RNA sequence: GAAAUUGUUGAAAGGGAAGGGCAUUUGAUCAGA
RNA sequence: GGAAUACUGCCAGCUGGGACUGAGGACUGCGACGUAAGUCAAGGAUGCUGGCAUAAUGGUUAUAUGCCGCCCGUCUUGAAA
RNA sequence: GCCCUGAAAAUGGAUGGCGCUCAAGCGUGUUACCUAUACUCUACCGUCAGGGUUAUGCCCUGACGAGUAGGCAGGCGUGGAGGUCAGUGACGAAGCCUAGACCGUAAGGUCGGGUCGAACGGCCUCUAGUGCAGAUCUUGGUGGUAGUAGCAAAUA
RNA sequence: UUGGCGGAAAGGCCUUGGGUGCUUGCUGGCGAAUUGCAAUGUCAUUUGCGUGGGGAUAAAUCAUUUGUAUACGACUUAGA
């Protein structure tokens, strides 16, 4: 129901997360995810790293220049499992991926706008209590991700600017608040309730 | 990575840097760095900046 | 701003890349 | 003009091209059946082409109809035309390619002068 | 000869047709649509625009006024199936429509038949328009589907 | 697209393909290549279209072709347009 | 005033298909807010508009029309079949569409 | 004075083939009434 | 002791929306509604209205897009090989 | 009952892939839904059968349509011959080019434009040295390879 | 127009003042019509030529040369 959808992969499922964003891109909504650092996926962290390292001895014997590459960021894989979704060698499949952007924490522009979430991927909705999971940035710094320790340095810095102004934002909605219930009892009030408002 | 967001270049400099910027020497009027000179001027509100 | 050509040069960069969307993080 | 006839349809617009004529000079666009017994155009997989068959055929009331309604008849003389006297509704002339100009503003006129339509008018008589 | 002859020749005589048993039988709208209802249109150089409605016509039409001098609509006629009833409505007692018939909007600048007919309605449109509160507002107002509109949902 | 993932490519290119092509289709609608409409005074609409006539008519009304008209073809059309003016004389009178 | 949409907004998803194959004449539509088939038959019979730009000017207008009508649901998350004059292209999938709320029957 | 083949001009396409079938957009071109 | 409801089934009960199709071409027939007169949804669609009247619809052609599509013939149980 | 092990090598690799963990896995049950040249209804083409009617035709009705070796039937086309159109034609015959048009399910036929400059077609019949993608086919011609290999023995 | 902040891809955020319009917070007065019963019915940078804003005055490549280089290209140097 909007132009572009911010999406905060955090507390997310990297698969159901793929499926549904691919499914949207094509259909025609362009789609950001930030916080891929926080990612999860189901799984005790063994398991996934030794998935990667199957994954990650997988090359062209003749040529390595010419095989599969693998990329260790969080951004990337999720862009994997989801490219795996979508028919990406076709213009359509282009075309729907280009209608995607996947950061590595939260930059600008987007720190300043609404970000959302898909509750049918998320973890704590989805998988059962009492099973090990996985974190995307701890996967990615294990598999050779060197900027771990900047994304942290940096998002430390966002989350102080966002708590200042949700600060000042919750005092201005106090006043705004009591002032419209100083306005309430009013006839005109009486009849917005009436009609519902 | 790393990014370089500032470089910030001398008031004065010779002729071998000069060279080293230009491939044809001979011919050129050498106009280098003289709006850099200029941008040196009585505080350096940039240069400082 | 850098207020002497940086001004002029970045938002050109940037309405090229606006209208060819050639940008990475704006669509 | 012409008499009123049910609406025109084809069933196939599309032309008949031989297998391979776009791939060889020397194999033609006219129809060839394929004989294969190996042939995947024969044996009517999925993604070939279609081959002739009397189902594709059109309606007898609307068949040898043009889109004016009219069937074709070709002409040389002024008595070849005046075949078509009473027909005017059902028929249409269209002159022979081998007529000559002097010959062709004489059919007109007569067709003109008898309510015979004439298909192709403006052949060799742009002057 | 370049082509011979046909020794068949089809008659030229066109046959009548066979007597169909297909006649006129007067339209049954529905429900919602009863004199005095106010209406919006969907389309037309007054898209969007609310009006009243007065009268049915035999060619299946509908006869509607703005009024003209609130919202600028004239006398029209309007098909009754690009339009959406409203629950809304004024009583219709007073006002001549029986003038009004098809060969009225036969066209073959304004005609001061037409502005005096005009006129003559919407004084006894906006007398009884005057009852209800905000009336003269809502129907001078355009209507417009908002953000989170759903019109299977919407009560009209 | 896998060094830049971020930035679209393809439709970029296709933006440009796109605004590539109309700006050449206007241009040869005002050099006057592309026939005109079909009502227009100036179309050949039903009628026969032939390059040697064409070019008959203009070096009588009188930078790089392939068209030329075959002085035969001259001849002959001037022969026909002489029996041509003869019989609408005839009708003349 | 800041809106005269009298129209609903819908996107162009696919033909309708089997695994391999695919009908073009009929198209899929996805209308924004209907979740059901339920709802969905309200949307039924109603007109469909596909708005493109050209740059050429045709008839005093470089903007054309396809029109088309709603015909039936399908399956159960509220999407409906649509048939136009004129199929539609294939470089239309995840492209807007305009559906009217005539021919009413409120 | 055909075809294979070749040159110039004009239009178009082209991220490790091309060509083909169904359907439509876009550009060009065209007949009938 | 007194009812109701669920389930199953029936109605030659009522009502509404949506899609595709309109074959045939004077009459003849079974029927129905009607005191008749005649009328009718009864042996295949009629009626009202607007716009354009031309490249607009449509065809042909060069491309693009979605899906499909292995190079022909012969030989043999059967091959893209 | 489910789970682990219950042995298997060597280019990098596959529940089809992505990936999935109160599953997007196992078992079972209840509904809704997708979808074939299959089923139903309608139109059209053809065949077959049954009827009707002063015309190997016209009309009504209905059921059907896979296909190799192979069989039967109806048709299209080429060279020459008898007849006929008192056919076509230097105001342009045949032939050739053609993003232009039309008719047939198709074989093929017809039209327009350009080139060409002298003979050629429809119909009722006859006749045959009568229709090609192949045959490491015949003759002739032409290409990519390719401005490439190379033009380096014998002293200058 | 004041002042401050912001470097992850900041290119945006907030703020001072005075002008300039509008205000559907409330009550009035005029106009709309024929787009003919619907046709999306079109509403959100400049490159190019009038515009006269209208003044300021760089390099690379070839050729030549060097050999820290070299099959040829390339590379590396020098030359008013």
């Amino acid at each position: 129901v909007e132009p572009v959808v911010v999406i905060d992969g955090k507390g997310h499922l990297v698969g159901r997360l793929a499926s549904v964003v691919a499914k949207q891109l094509l259909n025609g909504q362009k789609i950001v995810v930030v916080r891929a650092e926080e990612l999860n996926i189901s799984g005790e962290f063994f398991r996934n790293k030794l998935k990667y390292h199957d994954f990650l001895r997988k090359a062209t014997a003749f040529n390595k220049t010419r095989g599969p590459f693998h990329f260790r960021a969080p951004s990337r894989i999720f862009y994997k499992a989801l490219r795996g979704m979508v028919s990406h060698k076709t213009a359509r499949g282009k075309a729907a991926l280009e209608r995607l952007k996947v950061f590595e924490g939260i930059p600008p522009p987007y720190d300043k706008k609404k970000r959302v979430v898909v509750p049918q991927a998320l973890r704590v909705l989805r998988l059962k209590p009492g099973r090990k999971y996985t974190t995307l940035g701890k996967l990615s710094t294990s598999v050779g991700w060197k900027y771990e320790d900047v994304v942290a340095k940096l998002e430390a810095k966002r989350k102080v600017s966002s708590a200042e102004y949700y600060a000042k934002k919750r005092a201005f909605t106090k006043k705004v608040a009591s002032a419209n219930a100083t306005a309430a009892e009013s006839d005109v009030a009486k009849q917005l309730a009436a009609l519902g408002y | 990575g790393l990014r370089s967001l500032t470089t910030v270049w001398a008031e004065h400099l010779s002729d071998e840097v000069k060279r080293r910027f230009y491939k044809n020497w001979y011919k050129s009027k050498k106009k280098a760095f003289t709006k850099y000179s200029a941008k040196y001027a009585q505080d350096g509100a940039g240069i400082e900046r | 701003w850098r207020d002497g050509r940086h001004h002029t040069y970045k938002k050109a960069k940037l309405m090229k890349q606006s209208k060819k969307k050639t940008s990475f993080t704006r669509f | 003009a012409s008499l009123p006839h049910p609406k025109i349809v084809k069933k196939h617009t599309k032309k008949f091209k031989r297998h391979h004529s776009d791939r060889y000079h020397r194999v033609a666009e006219n129809w060839r059946k394929q004989k294969g017994i190996d042939s995947v155009v024969r044996r009517r997989f999925r993604g070939n082409i279609s081959q002739p068959k009397i189902g594709y055929g059109s309606n007898k009331k609307t068949k040898f109809l043009s889109p004016s309604g009219h069937k074709t008849f070709l002409v040389a003389n002024v008595k070849d035309l005046e075949t078509l006297t009473m027909h005017t509704k059902t028929y249409a002339a269209e002159i022979a390619h081998n007529i000559s100009a002097k010959n062709r503003v004489v059919i007109l006129a007569r067709a003109k002068a008898l309510g015979i339509k004439v298909t192709n008018p403006k052949g060799r008589l742009a002057l | 000869s370049a082509q011979k002859a046909p020794k068949w020749y089809p008659s030229e005589d066109v046959a009548a047709l066979k007597k169909t048993r297909k006649a006129a039988r007067p339209q049954k709208l529905r429900a919602s649509l009863v004199p005095g209802t106010v209406l919006i249109l969907l389309a037309g150089r007054f898209r969007g625009k609310r009006v009243v409605y007065l009268k049915h016509l035999e060619d299946n039409t509908l006869l509607i006024s703005g009024p003209f001098k609130v919202n600028g609509v004239p006398l029209r006629r309007v098909n009754a199936r690009y339009v959406i009833a409203t629950s809304t409505k004024v009583s219709v007692e007073g006002v001549n429509v029986e003038k009004f018939n098809v060969e009225y909007f036969a066209k073959e600048e304004i005609k001061a038949e037409r502005v005096e007919d005009q006129k003559v309605v919407d004084k006894a449109l906006i007398a009884e328009i005057k009852k209800t509160p905000l009336l003269k507002q809502y129907l001078s107002a355009s209507f417009s589907l908002k953000n989170g509109d759903k019109p299977h949902m919407l009560k009209f | 697209s896998k060094n830049s993932i971020n930035r679209p490519k393809l439709t970029s290119n296709l933006h440009h393909k796109v605004h590539s092509l109309n700006k050449k289709r206007a241009q040869r609608e005002r050099a006057g290549l592309l026939k005109p409409a079909r009502s227009s005074v100036n179309s050949k609409s039903g009628e026969i279209k032939s390059v040697a006539l064409d070019l008959y008519f203009q070096n009588k009304k009188n930078s790089i072709t392939t068209r030329t008209l075959s002085k035969k073809r001259a001849k002959k059309i001037e022969r026909n347009l002489k029996y041509a003016t003869q019989r609408k004389l005839l009708v003349d009178a | 005033a800041e809106s005269h949409r009298l129209y609903v907004k819908g996107k162009h998803l696919s033909y309708q298909r089997s695994k391999r194959v695919n009908n073009p004449n009929v198209s899929l539509i996805k209308i924004e807010g209907v979740a059901t088939p339920q709802d969905a038959q309200f949307y039924l019979g109603k007109r469909i508009a596909y708005v493109y730009r050209a740059s050429k000017e045709v008839r005093g207008s470089k903007i054309r029309v396809m029109w088309g009508k709603v015909t039936r649901t399908h399956g159960n998350s509220g999407v409906v079949r649509a048939t136009f004059r004129n199929n539609l292209p294939a470089k239309t999938f995840g492209a807007s569409v305009r559906i009217f709320l005539y021919p009413s029957n409120i």
